[PDB]
């Protein structure tokens, strides 16, 4: 698929949200990501994210150098671009 | 099955993933058009889902995932 950086991916997540407003679902997947790239070197300190609508699907790969900084920055995107629920 | 406590529904979860940590999966689900939050976790064994539609949902989800993922990539 197309794989992205965090910085991509982030930007085209946000596309993926604010096209799927008034009709579409955003599908958000995590997992525990092993490094491989043939079928069955396997790392521990990968995870795999995946953004898909249906149509348009994105993935990346965050490790251990870079989650201190994608954490809060993806905790930011799903708090702008996840608005439209009720307050109580 | 399904919770209606997010408490328990992440009490449980975090124990399935640590149960096996190359199983375990986790998919979100946003429907802005019906204004609808889903969140499972399933290693294809046993299955949690939890839907909402309440706003105070968004910032556990949030810090759910965040530990999630540092919990992935920690050894």
């Amino acid at each position: 698929m197309v794989l992205l950086e965090s910085e991509q991916f982030l930007t085209e997540l946000t596309r993926l949200f604010q096209k799927c407003r008034t009709s579409g679902s955003v599908y958000i997947t995590l997992k525990k990501y092993d490094g491989r790239t043939k079928p069955i070197e396997p790392a521990d300190n990968k995870c795999l994210l995946r953004a898909t609508d249906g149509k348009k699907k994105i993935s990346t790969v965050v490790s251990s150098k870079e989650v201190n900084k994608f954490q809060m920055a993806y905790s930011n995107l799903l708090r702008a671009n996840m608005d439209g629920l009720k307050k109580r | 099955p399904q919770y209606q406590t997010w408490e328990e529904f992440s009490r449980a979860a975090e124990k399935l993933y640590l149960a096996d940590p190359m199983k375990a999966r986790v998919v979100l689900k946003y429907r802005h058009s019906d204004g609808n939050l889903c969140v499972k976790v399933t290693d294809d064994l046993v299955c949690l889902v939890y839907k909402t539609d309440q706003a105070q949902d968004v910032k556990k989800i949030e810090k759910f995932h965040s530990q999630l993922m540092r919990l992935m990539v920690a050894k």
